[PDB]
């Protein structure tokens, strides 16, 4: 019933799991038009677009992570630690 | 009856949308597809109120697609039929089978069976009006239905009336 | 015409759409051809 | 039953006088339609509760009102005085008096004795004037298909 | 009776009896329930109650413990009648000899009715309710 | 009555005719 | 490639696992198959009530299909029934019944043993329902006569 | 039907979108008409505001003013407007406060006193007939009387 | 746009003539005070 910020008790840290997701999510927009909130260095791919928004974390998205008691977390990308 | 209920709705929306003013666009479609339209559980929808303070929740992606979903609680006037409800209407179309009178945005049918017997028909006029020994049911006339059943379909929603019972027949 | 009903219990507003394989209608097909009812709810009564 | 309708048209008129009295309030005048609106209002409480008044001056001029010992008159006698008043304001009964003055019959033509046949003399000018009003509002009454031309122009069908 | 209360239900003992038999006060006839409603709600016609003739209205009906249509009739315009006359030339003084001729000449009213005579006297006898019912409006 | 006879008459001493541009209040 | 649906779109969460009863069984049938005949008379078309008649599903893509209309590729498929005269049982559950003709009276339709019994009063307890099922047939399968009058209850006997 | 048991969401217990509890709002064709009309006008003031960076004539000027905000999807709302207009006799909140202090004060039920202020009688057996679910719950004397304050409040506009 | 000046300068011209002649009905029959206002707003 989501745990409030002061009681988040999981890993800071983004898994291989949510960063593949945000990527394939976030790349999925881009292709579908999505406002690009970084600057291009000439890139065509949106893949790459997507790797070049999370390594700035400029990917509006927030983590619900499910606990297995039923509830769950919200962990935005911005403040998770990547790699 | 005109009723007014607090009513919820899902609303889709595509990622090329997601600019910071998209809650703007939420209320437009908002308004787009609920006024005017009809759902078979509410009746007519005719009007939203409270335009201003109208709660967003929060938006959850849905998988394929990539688009959004959004659970909007609102209040809304809504027009919703009953069965056996004495209402007022004018005449618009005319058939062999009866007039076809007009409440609101509902167009009642009233058939002929369900009409005094000193009712006729009468297709020599222009428009084709049902005389009687008083009163000569036109068009632009007006005329005082009670419902006897409705239809609840979805997005759709006709109703039956008559006329045959006292205190009735054109105003 | 967007016309749906449910015979044998009432219905004509609360339709749900899923999208299953084809082998797995087949599969509760046949479940009903053998006196078996697999009910498919999209809510969680239980909870 | 009456004053149950007099005490909303004079709701009604108290309401659209403070009305116009915060359009009045401001430095520059607003806009004519609403102030002319107001004030049709205005006059339509005024006919509005002289037309019922008029209707019922024979039932209230046959009862009397005077509170009961339910009431504060041991701390309070003016206000009493002042809520069943019937003397008017002396500027009504003033130009009141005054208007009557200057009306062209006055209480020497009582002693006279001769008004009813003044009275008829206006009458009869009704009549005569709706007659000329009868009259004078009886005088007056109140090429070619594109698709074809373009398929000629691409194939060469007529 | 239990032989005739419907011209359809005439029998219903062995039935179970669970449905009542009213009776328009414009035909006096007995009707049960399931056919009296269908009757009114195809349309105010008339039952066919021995080939009645007399049109049967919607609703108006009324609980019956059967004390004849004679004496049923005469309570009801007896009733009726005394609400129009309603307290007039009776309780104004304390007066007997005028009050028991004017109550002498209401039950001979309520005595031509139950008799009709000639359908003629009983027309006066309206226009005296409706005479009355001005009395009492004013 | 009299009083608003009163005001009926000031606002109309403050009325400007112009056939273009209507009634104004100076 | 089929065709959209105005339907509101969700995913399958909780299944539910039960017998059909035969009233729900003739309430979601349309048609009711008399005749053991597969095509009609004239070799062509179908029988029309019999064991593969329009009223069901239909395949060849140019058939509609009468009940749903639309297309093969669209037709989920519609039931039949069969209104038999005489009752009979289902294979996989001819032991369960079995089992239950052995946890039941016979006539007046009562539970073997009672609540008084103290083994009962135990396997009662149990929150399992194929362990009590089963402890239970194991004392039920042994008595062979109902009671009418049981010391500290139904009568039959 | 009109036996005061209406469907699910329209029955007399309702839930507002905050979780509390809150009474059916029956709605005659007086008051109904100046709810539409009113927030119209607030949705005016909003469609005026994100823009910065006799008696028919009106009716159809002020609905056309209000067709040109709307995105021209919603004129059944506008037609019914001209059908209420047409068959309203009422004007001004106050006196629809009066009316329902009228309406309040025999403690009948919302859809009852709905269908009593949305018709149009002269006796009492008018209200009794085309209103099935009145016809023993208020006196009749009581009813003409509302009927003739009603009577005095209605003008020709 | 001419046939709203047909409607509207004939119904101003039908105001004008009619309220006039209900104008001098008027003045020829708190009373007199309410035909005082009512004269005048005419
Ligand atoms: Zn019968
Ligand atoms: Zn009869
Ligand atoms: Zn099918
Ligand atoms: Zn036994």
């Amino acid at each position: 019933k989501a745990i409030p910020k002061d009681q988040r008790a999981t890993t800071p840290y983004m898994t291989k799991y949510e960063r593949a997701r945000i990527l394939g999510t976030r790349a999925l927009q881009i292709s579908m038009n999505a406002p690009v909130f970084v600057d291009l260095e000439g890139e065509t791919d949106p893949l790459r677009i997507a790797m070049k928004e999370l390594a700035e974390k400029k990917i509006p998205l927030v983590i619900r992570r499910y606990l297995p008691d039923g509830s769950f977390e919200d962990w935005s990308v911005e403040e998770l630690i990547v790699d | 009856m005109f009723f007014i209920k607090d009513l919820s709705l899902n609303i889709t929306l595509h990622p090329s949308f997601f600019g910071p003013r998209m809650k703007q666009y939420l209320k437009t479609k908002l308004l787009e597809e609920v006024e005017g339209s009809c759902t078979g559980k509410f009746g007519y929808i005719l009007c939203v109120l409270d335009y201003d303070n109208i709660d967003i929740q929060r938006g959850r992606i849905l998988p394929t697609d990539g688009s959004a979903e959004f659970n909007v609680k609102y209040r809304a006037v809504v027009f919703k039929p009953f069965k056996g409800e004495v209402v007022d209407g004018t005449v618009v179309s005319c058939s062999q089978h009866g007039f076809e009178v007009q409440v609101g945005p509902m167009k009642v049918f009233v058939t002929k069976h369900l009409m005094p017997q000193d009712l006729t028909f009468n297709a020599g006029s222009n428009p084709p009006s049902y005389q009687s020994s008083e009163d000569v049911i036109t068009i632009k006339s007006r005329i005082r239905v009670k419902i006897e059943g409705c239809i609840s379909q979805v997005s759709s929603i006709h109703a039956i009336g008559s006329i045959k019972e006292d205190y009735l027949g054109a105003i | 015409h967007n016309q749906f009903e449910c015979k044998g219990c009432d219905n004509k507003i609360d339709i749900y759409q899923i999208h299953i394989p084809y082998a797995a209608k087949l599969l509760f097909q046949e479940l009903m051809a053998m006196n078996i009812t697999p009910r498919l709810y999209t809510d969680r009564s239980r909870d | 039953q009456a004053l149950d309708a007099v005490r909303m048209r004079l709701a009604q008129l108290t309401h659209s006088l403070r009305r116009i009295r915060d359009e009045m309030s401001k430095a520059e005048l607003p806009q004519w339609y609403t102030l002319q609106s107001q004030l049709n209002v205005t006059l339509s409480q005024l006919v509005s509760v002289t037309s019922t008044l008029q209707h019922f001056q024979e039932t209230l001029d046959s009862t009397v009102v005077y509170p009961l010992p339910k009431f504060p008159t041991t701390s309070h006698e003016s206000l009493v005085t002042t809520l069943l008043r019937k003397k008017n304001i002396p500027e009504v009964d003033e130009w009141m008096k005054y208007v009557r003055e200057t009306s062209g019959v006055t209480t020497a033509l009582l002693k006279d004795e001769e008004i009813e046949k003044l009275l008829q003399q206006d009458r009869e000018i009704t009549n005569w004037a709706r007659t000329t009003f009868r009259n004078e509002y009886g005088k007056h009454d109140f090429p070619f298909n594109v698709d074809d031309v373009l398929k000629f122009t691409f194939t060469g069908e007529k | 009776e239990n032989k005739d209360m419907c011209p359809i239900c005439k029998t219903d003992r062995y039935l179970s009896p669970d449905v009542k038999f009213l009776v328009n006060p414009e035909c006096y006839h007995r009707i049960c329930e399931s056919c009296v409603d269908r009757i009114f709600s195809l349309g105010p016609a008339q039952c066919p109650y021995k080939g009645c003739d007399k049109i049967l209205r919607k609703n108006k009906f009324k609980t019956q413990i059967f004390d004849d249509v004679e004496v049923e009739k005469e309570v009801d315009i007896r009733k009726r009648v005394f609400n129009v006359f309603n307290k007039t030339i009776d309780d104004f003084n304390g007066d007997l000899v005028e009050y028991n001729k004017y109550l002498e000449e209401v039950e001979d009213i309520i005595y031509k009715l139950d008799h009709g005579i000639d359908v003629a006297k009983t027309e006066e006898k309206l226009r005296t309710y409706e005479e009355l019912n001005k009395q009492l409006i004013m | 009555s009299y009083h608003l006879n009163s005001t009926l008459e000031s606002l109309y001493d403050l009325i400007e005719f112009q056939p273009s541009q209507g009634v104004h209040y100076k | 490639g089929q065709q959209y649906s105005s339907a509101p779109l969700r995913t399958v969460k909780e299944v539910q696992f039960g017998l059909f009863s035969p009233e729900e069984v003739r309430a979601i049938s349309v048609a009711k198959i008399r005749f053991p005949e597969t095509m009609d008379e004239t070799q062509t078309r179908a029988k029309i009530g019999g064991l593969n008649d329009p009223r069901l599903g239909s395949i060849d893509r140019n058939l509609k299909c009468q009940t749903c209309q639309e297309g093969m590729n669209e037709c989920p498929g519609h039931f039949g029934h069969i209104d038999l005269a005489k009752p009979v049982f289902h294979v996989g559950f001819i032991a369960k019944i079995k089992k239950v003709c052995e946890c039941v009276c016979m006539h007046c339709g009562k539970l073997l043993l009672d609540e008084h019994n103290e083994l009962m009063r135990q396997a009662l307890a149990i929150k399992d329902s194929k362990k009590r099922f089963a402890a239970i047939w194991t004392l039920c399968k042994t008595k062979m006569v109902c009671e009418t009058d049981v010391p500290s209850r139904g009568g039959c006997g | 039907a009109a036996t005061l048991q209406l469907g699910q969401e329209f029955q007399l217990k309702q839930i507002n979108h905050q979780g509390e509890e809150e009474e059916l709002i029956a709605l005659n064709l007086s008051e109904a008409r100046l709810v539409i009309k009113e927030a119209l006008v607030e949705r005016r003031r909003a469609f005026k505001r994100s823009q910065k960076k006799t008696r028919e004539k009106e009716l159809e000027s002020i609905d056309v003013l209000l067709e040109q905000t709307t995105g021209g999807n919603n004129k059944d709302l506008k037609n019914t407007m001209q059908y209420l207009t047409n068959f309203s006799r009422f004007r001004d909140q106050e006196t629809v406060g009066a009316v329902i202090q009228l309406l309040k004060s025999t403690g009948l039920h919302p859809f009852e006193v709905a269908q009593l202020g949305s018709l149009a009688c002269d006796t009492a057996d008018e209200a009794k007939t085309l209103i099935p679910s009145l016809n023993n719950k208020i006196s009749d004397d009581e009813l003409e009387r509302i009927l003739k304050e009603l009577s005095n409040l209605e003008t020709l506009y | 746009s001419n046939q709203a000046l047909y409607e509207k300068l004939e119904q101003t011209r039908t105001i004008l003539s009619v309220k006039l002649a209900e104008l001098i009905n008027m003045t020829t029959i708190a009373v007199a005070t309410t035909s005082v206002m009512m004269v005048n707003n005419q």
